[PDB]
């Protein structure tokens, strides 16, 4: 049980400046309502990307991946390239292994996806036409669709699970779950909506805008020191931090580019 | 800053006002941080998870041992919902959104 | 000799605008569900061995 | 057929050649991690302790 | 040639080009496939277009 | 090797590096596509034509 | 240039500039003015055929 949080929004514009977007190309009422959809999608991708960080369990092995993640070199083949294949195949198995699901997306650093795509076997488009959705760099010869993040400061990889069976049961890391309902609404998929206020002092309006979220963990993922409990709520990540099992993370070691 | 360059986020728990006051992560502060409180590094806030992190991490470099810590969970990106109760005490510093258009 | 150093242009042209967004991911990579009430609670149910 | 346990059926997928779709729309029937190039549909164990 | 910003990592591609050899497999020119790869993720982290 | 990005989502935004962007509206031409007019003298010292 | 560019041959010296920002390739358009003042040098085409 979590109960959702708030993100809020407020740009504010002059009259002025509205006045001459018009005869410079914009269309300023219409245009400025865009520009904060973008900047609030833009965030909530900040939020569940690095959800997903601060969630999923690290998955380590003795002999390579020891001390946290793996590193990889430039030199001699692909062998590096593929070096890292291996790590998320086993990242899926290790999904099915506790978590019972299949593990149907991977998500990775830019940086870190390249060396991912540059071990073969990640042909464009799937060879089975699949929801596909663009938004995805490749999909692997694992089938699983493989996501370009350009946001989180990590360099890592991270494979999960979506699935909704149908019906009320969805089941996947991190929930999302929007909280709009009640509210009068156009399109409901805007979720949330605009306000203008118009201050007195100046004249010149504002605009704000207000999302809801829940964002929440999956189940079957109690915190340490917890453990037998019945009520854990999964919206803290510092009780969630770590103590998941349908996602896990791996960064990679790179040499700095030069700047 | 471009959006998607940072990923820092300001709408939310964070804010930007309340930047102002979270301390700024430096070589020499690093070995004060406890659990709860936050710290922000490029306009990225985090929060310290475990006591006393940048301790059993040896990396000299301040970025690249920052990036340790996400990855062994001795500390947690920041980037978070706001609780509801934030913006609506008549006292509530909105993070604010902006544009700007150049000419080529 | 008037070439075109002589006559003045005018508007320059628009050809075209150019604006930044992230390939935002995130209809695809988490299970979205809305929820009508402000507390959202998921069924954990699970099958145990006569050991738990 | 082919059975392996979740671990070392992921180290055999690693080597490549392990396509998830069957290249010909076969039986499949689902319940698989794979099919392998050799035609062989690979099965996930998760369930016994030898990593066969 | 005159305009495209130059992509150097550390390790090898310093000095602002890498250098191959035909010795070895195709240990050198898969390593050139792996800059490609690069350059075009590098681009979606900083211009957020596709690179087609 | 180079790797850049051109894309065209549509109406006025268009986004690529090098915008070429040729400059012919206005001009008495045969088919949008030609981007340049021919021309004939013929000088007055001798009589061979020349074309630019 | 070509001071911190240490390659002997001066090809590859040269080659070296272009990666490193040092030189540029000059082909560029000209600009207005150069083909206006009467006195202008056009380049020019030529052609040859040679039959086997």
């Amino acid at each position: 049980q979590t109960a959702v949080k708030s993100r809020k929004l407020k740009t504010g514009i002059t009259v002025e400046l509205a006045q001459d977007l018009e005869a410079n190309g914009f269309d300023a009422p219409n245009f400025l309502e865009d520009l904060l959809a973008t900047e609030m999608a833009d965030e909530i991708n900040k939020d569940i990307l690095q959800s997903l960080i601060t969630v999923s369990k690290r998955y380590k092995v003795t002999g390579i991946t020891d001390s946290g993640f793996i590193d990889l070199s430039y030199a001699s083949a692909p062998e590096a390239g593929r070096s890292l294949y291996r790590m998320v195949c086993e990242m899926v198995s290790h999904i099915q292994k506790e978590s019972t699901y299949t593990a149907t997306f991977c998500v990775a650093s830019a940086r870190a996806a390249a060396i991912l795509a540059a071990s073969g076997w990640l042909k464009h488009k799937p060879e089975d036409d699949k929801y596909l959705s663009q938004n995805a760099y490749g999909f692997l010869a694992n089938g699983l669709p493989l996501y370009c993040d350009t946001n989180s400061p990590l360099d890592y990889v991270i494979v999960g699970v979506v699935e909704n069976i149908g019906e009320k049961e969805i089941v996947g890391s991190i929930f999302y779950a929007p909280y709009t309902e009640g509210l009068d609404l156009d399109d409901p998929e805007h979720v949330g909506a605009f306000k203008v206020v118009v201050d007195p002092e100046s004249l010149q309006p504002s605009i704000g805008l207000l999302v809801r979220y829940a964002l929440s963990a999956n189940p079957y993922t109690v915190a340490k020191d917890e453990k037998e409990a019945r009520i854990i709520d999964g919206g803290d990540m510092d009780k969630m931090a770590g103590r998941s099992d349908l996602s896990v993370l791996l960064g990679v070691k790179l040499p700095k580019i030069i700047i | 800053e471009f959006t998607f360059k940072t990923g820092a986020t300001y709408a939310g728990e964070a804010g930007y006002v309340d930047r102002e006051q979270i301390t700024e992560l430096t070589e020499e502060s690093k070995l004060t941080l406890n659990k709860g409180d936050l710290f922000k590094y490029n306009n990225i806030v985090y929060k310290v998870l475990e006591d006393t992190p940048f301790a059993t991490i040896e990396e000299s470099d301040l970025e690249l041992a920052l990036q340790i810590a996400i990855v062994l969970l001795k500390v947690r990106l920041f980037s978070d919902a706001a609780s509801t109760s934030k913006f609506e005490s008549s006292d509530s510093e909105i993070a604010d959104a902006r544009f700007q258009i150049n000419k080529w | 000799s008037t070439t075109t150093n002589s006559n003045s242009i005018g508007r320059p042209n628009l050809v075209a605008l150019t604006r930044a967004t992230t390939k935002l991911i995130y209809s695809d990579i988490v299970a979205t569900q809305r929820t009508n009430q402000p507390v959202a609670a998921f069924y954990g149910i699970k099958y145990l061995n006569p050991d738990n």
